[PDB]
RNA sequence: GAAAUUGAUGGCGCAAUAGAUAUAGUACCGCAAGGGAAAGAAAGCAUAAUAUAGCAAGGACUAACCCCUAUACCUUCUGCAUAAUGAAUUAACUAGAAAUAACUUUGCAAGGAGAGCCAAAGCUAAGACCCCCGAAACCAGACGA
RNA sequence: CCGAGCCUGGUGAUAGCUGGUUGUCCAAGAUGAAUCUUAGUUCAACUUUAAAUUUGCCCACAGAACCCAAAUCCCCUU
RNA sequence: ACCUCGGAGCAGAACCCAACCUCCGAGCAGUACAUGCUAAGACUUCACCAGUCAAAGCGAACCUUUGAUCCA
């Protein structure tokens, strides 16, 4: 459920999870349904990220 | 007769390398050169492959005889060096 | 089997399956070895042994039996003290 | 009849326009002109290699001609001028033959000479 | 007049060549009678397979062969030689790659 | 948003511009033509 | 392709040049030049300096359609593709030779 | 004068003979492969000078192939590509 | 049956008359091959085809350079019945950067650094 | 294959080979039972026979033919010009129906669904996928010496 | 048109058998086991699509039996 | 006459390989009564069914071929 600029969001969680992956992961920016849908199990880990952010 | 231009060290297909082929086939009547016709440029870029495969290929057999020589070093020079009593 | 029952329209569950196969809700079905009751006097500790065990079916094996089975068969089922309630997922499976 | 096709005179004129100068019945009936149409346009694509195939067989025959006029056959002729580095294609060399006999006549001295 | 005979093969011989890793356990070679002979870490089933009893690297060679003197057959075979012959055989040894353990720091009392 | 105001300069939104998401509907396969026809699979 | 030519003559080129049409060229890969009387040879080709051979793109079209058909029999393997190809028509217009032998 | 059965293929079969041209080509083709003989007799390296010279290079295409291998993924969608659609009724006013 | 053939080593040890036919210096031996693959593969069997693949051969005609190192010279032996082999001649030595883009390779198997 | 229990004038039809068999259960066929129609508002020829040679065309050509190239189609077969099958030809009609599980695209999301059902990211919705003709027969009831 | 009439119905009987199966275009795509079974089918193998991540083929040396040949298997490199 | 299983050759050297192919053998016995129970990891008759081997551990002691399901 993102709103705004989804490849602004893109960026920040390529940023986020790169280090964790050691490459820059593979992601789907949906603009049109407005999500981000990223390779790899990161549930947790984002879930923790958003709750930072303040989401 | 492409067994005489191979002894000549011509190609044996006139249409290979040479001037019928490589020089420009026209140019503007002022004297401007043409640009480049499509098969000249795709020529081109495949003997430039061609090339950077052989200085990949000389210079990866070259690294691999003196890693090769540098390895035989360190090994006599280790054995010596274990001689220390 | 049934694809479309007479009565209801609906797909038919063959009970020969149910009757022999545990399903696994993840999608592994359990099996008895065939001949596991039978001449036992004859058969080595070894080979009893074998036949005494609970044993998984192929994929192929498995598709068939999902086939000819319905989807009530293939539910979730909280009973009281399932032997196989562990059983019933995977854990540390990599594709 | 929900859907039905109103189209079919288009279709077989389609068809037809390429058979109406065969012979018999294959240039009306659909049946049999869509195979004869078919072997035709078979026939056309593969006719691209023949054509080159004959107009090389069919230069080297006038080529052939032109130079036993001055005493040489074509082997003689072709090699000398490819030793002599002149790369005139068959083609040319039969256009010359026909409309620059001067021009051959040099071009078979040339190659006497050379053989020489 | 001739029947039977339509027996499949057995699907034996040496299922780890050398130099293969082999995890304890593993089958080696399944042979009818002894074409290899256990060697060290290589344990012999009833149906004499050889089947690895660590985990290590698969290893061939060829020892002198000395067999058990209740082996009364072969101990006779051996009584037949003479005096320079040494009869010899294939040995399948496993050459344990990990050590059995290493001492680890628990708690610091 | 940025969309709205696309929508804003882009033509009124009838019955005849929609269009379903792409990828969501496949095309129908059936027996016609040389490569579905004759055994028909 | 080589093209025996002479001023004034009309020449189907197999493939688009990108050329405005009206435009004039100079044809630099001369093998043979003639005249009544006397020919000059190239080894394969004539200086730059003997020769002068000029065009102008005088169309730029599309062939005629041509029929690519692939048939075999009792496979049913029958396949049909139309193909035009890129043309066009140069006029040479002069044919200079200088006296530099 | 017929051969029985299908010619090239049964026991008695049309008698075939190799020409001088047919020889000519054979022994052409024989001096190619001796001179190939030749030349794959003078090996630059050593077996043991060659080994691991291109390991790192192997290595590395193939991590290229495992990237391109892991990450084949969904392309995007854009609002503009779904919006755009409105345009098959754009007109003139 | 037919098989895999293994060529006898001595095939491949040059003698002093082959030094002077083909002339090429045992000692101080050429660096690159160039194979041209000058017959089919079709009616050869599937692991010629597959050293042919692997070599980038698939093209008849079309030189390749390779590695003169034993590895490469084993598949070359496999497939030698189909290929030419010349040796790479480096008159001006290896192209450099600048001149990259100005080489060519004469039919005498000399790359010069020239066009 | 249950039950307890739950409780609930119109046409993205046909339009005279379609739609009723139907203008009619008539004509006609049958001893009888019984079967049961049709229809109303291009092909084929003629103008103008025919020219050496040949899957009838194509490459062409100044030129129709002459030249060169070219072993109909479908089906069934390892393999068909095959002297294996089918087809005179035109018109019209005449043959891929669907679940389980997937995948794709939406929605919502530890929940989904407009009760029931599923759920250890699932659930809901949609999209995609399963032909035509043909026996000799068997049985029931009539009709027939 | 009687080795068991004819008609209607069950009935769109059934057919592992024969025949047929209609737009365009591109792409990938070829030779074991059981079975009242060999005119069929199911599993395998092959094949197609989509997906995951990481080694795959080639491959020298070393290695694979006593009894009484061509080659093969295995894998560092490449 | 044969139909299931097994040994040898064809099929020489990993495995695998047919036949109205050339030969041979078996539908168990002897033994004991841990010839128990459990369990890593493997093999596998080209599928499945079925069939093999087995460390460690526990418990006594100190083994070398035929056939499913249902039904009783
Ligand atoms: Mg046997
Ligand atoms: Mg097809
Ligand atoms: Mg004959
Ligand atoms: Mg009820
Ligand atoms: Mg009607
Ligand atoms: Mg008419
Ligand atoms: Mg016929
Ligand atoms: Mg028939
Ligand atoms: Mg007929
Ligand atoms: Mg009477
Ligand atoms: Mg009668
Ligand atoms: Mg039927
Ligand atoms: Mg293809
Ligand atoms: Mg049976
Ligand atoms: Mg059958
Ligand atoms: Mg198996």
């Amino acid at each position: 459920k993102v709103e705004g600029d989804i490849w602004a969001l893109q960026k920040d969680v390529e940023d986020f999870l790169s280090p964790l992956l050691g490459k820059t992961p593979v992601t789907q920016v949906n603009e049109v349904t407005g999500t981000l849908r990223i390779k790899g199990y990161f549930d947790q880990e984002l879930k923790a990220w958003l709750l930072e952010k303040g989401f | 007769g492409g067994q005489w231009r191979l002894q000549q060290g011509l190609a044996a297909n006139p249409s290979g390398y040479g001037p019928l082929t490589e020089l420009p086939d026209w140019s503007y009547a002022d004297g401007r050169p043409a640009p480049p016709m499509k098969g000249q440029l795709r020529r081109k870029a495949e003997r430039e492959t061609f090339a950077r495969r052989v200085v990949l290929l000389s210079q990866e057999m070259d690294a691999g005889l003196q890693a090769w020589q540098l390895r035989q070093q360190k090994l006599q020079e280790e054995q010596r060096k274990q001689e220390n009593a | 089997l049934t694809y479309f029952s007479a009565r209801k329209g609906k797909r038919k569950t063959v009970k020969a399956v149910i009757d022999r196969f545990l399903r696994l809700h993840c999608g592994l079905w359990v099996r008895r070895k065939a001949g596991y009751k039978k001449k036992l006097w004859k058969k080595t500790p070894a080979r009893k042994k074998r036949l005494r065990e609970f044993v998984f079916c192929n994929k192929t094996q498995s598709k068939l039996l999902d086939k000819m089975t319905t989807s009530f068969w293939k539910r979730r089922n909280w009973y009281v003290d399932d032997p196989y309630q562990k059983y019933h997922d995977r854990t540390n499976l990599k594709v | 009849l929900r859907n039905r096709v109103t189209d079919r005179y288009f279709r077989i004129q389609e068809v037809l326009k390429h058979a109406r100068h065969f012979r018999g019945r294959k240039n009306r009936c659909y049946r049999l002109a869509v195979r004869t149409v078919i072997r035709a346009f078979v026939k056309c694509t593969k006719a691209r290699y023949l054509k080159k195939k004959n107009m090389r067989t069919l230069w080297i025959n006038r080529i052939t001609a032109a130079s036993q006029e001055h005493g040489l056959k074509y082997p003689a002729l072709i090699g000398n001028l490819v030793k002599c580095q002149v790369e005139l294609n068959r083609k040319v060399l039969a256009d010359l033959a026909i409309y620059e006999p001067k021009t051959f006549k040099s071009l078979a001295a040339l190659a006497s000479r050379r053989r020489h | 007049k001739n029947l039977g005979g339509k027996s499949s093969g057995r699907r034996q011989g040496i299922k780890k060549m050398e130099g293969h890793y082999v995890h304890a356990g593993n089958i080696i070679a399944t042979q009818r009678h002894f074409r290899w002979h256990p060697g060290a870490h290589v344990g012999v089933g009833k149906n004499k397979c050889l089947y690895a009893l660590e985990e290590g690297i698969v290893r061939y060679t060829k020892e002198v062969y000395v067999p058990h003197p209740r082996n009364t057959e072969a101990v006779d075979l051996i009584t037949r030689l003479p005096k320079g012959a040494v009869l010899y055989k294939t040995f399948v040894h496993v050459v344990p790659a990990k050590p059995e353990g290493t001492f680890k720091l628990v708690a610091m009392l | 948003a940025r969309a709205l105001d696309l929508l804003r300069g882009l033509p009124r939104v009838s019955l005849a511009n929609l269009k379903p998401n792409p990828g969501s509907k496949k095309p129908e396969r059936r027996p016609r033509g040389r490569r579905r026809g004759r055994k028909c699979g | 392709r080589q093209w025996k030519v002479t001023s004034e003559d009309l020449i189907l080129i197999g493939n688009e040049l990108d050329l405005a049409c009206g435009e004039r060229i100079r044809l630099e890969k001369v093998l043979l030049v003639g005249a009544d009387n006397f020919t000059l040879l190239g080894k394969p080709l004539l200086g730059k300096d003997l020769v002068r051979v000029e065009a102008t793109v005088i169309e730029k079209t599309e062939s005629w359609p041509r029929i690519i058909m692939r048939f075999r029999k009792r496979k049913n393997f029958k396949k049909k593709r139309i193909v035009t190809t890129p043309q066009t028509v140069l006029r040479i217009n002069s044919i200079e030779i200088a006296p530099c032998l | 004068g017929r051969i029985p059965g299908r010619q090239w293929i049964g026991k008695h079969r049309r008698p075939r003979f190799v020409s001088l041209r047919a020889k000519q080509n054979m022994i052409r083709r024989l001096e190619i492969e001796a001179e190939n003989h030749y030349w794959l007799s003078m090996p630059y390296m050593t077996r043991e000078q060659e080994r691991g010279h291109a390991a790192v290079r192997r290595r590395e295409a193939f991590e290229a192939i495992k990237a391109a291998a892991t990450s084949k993924f969904p392309p995007h969608r854009f609002i503009a590509d779904q919006l755009d659609h409105l345009n098959v009724t754009k007109k003139w006013s | 049956k037919f098989t895999r053939s293994r060529i006898p080593e001595k095939v491949f040890q040059a003698s002093p008359e082959d030094h002077e036919k083909y002339g090429g210096d045992p000692q101080n031996p050429h660096k690159l091959h160039i194979v041209t693959r000058i017959k089919s593969t079709r009616r050869r069997p599937y692991w010629e085809k597959d050293i042919i693949k692997m070599l980038g051969l698939e093209k008849a005609h079309t030189p390749q350079v390779h590695k003169n190192i034993p590895s490469v010279n084993a598949k070359l032996k496999v497939v030698k019945h189909l290929i030419r082999i010349k040796p790479l001649k480096l008159p001006q030595g290896l192209p450099a950067e600048e001149n990259m883009s100005n080489t060519c390779l004469k039919s005498t198997g000399e790359l010069v650094v020239q066009w």
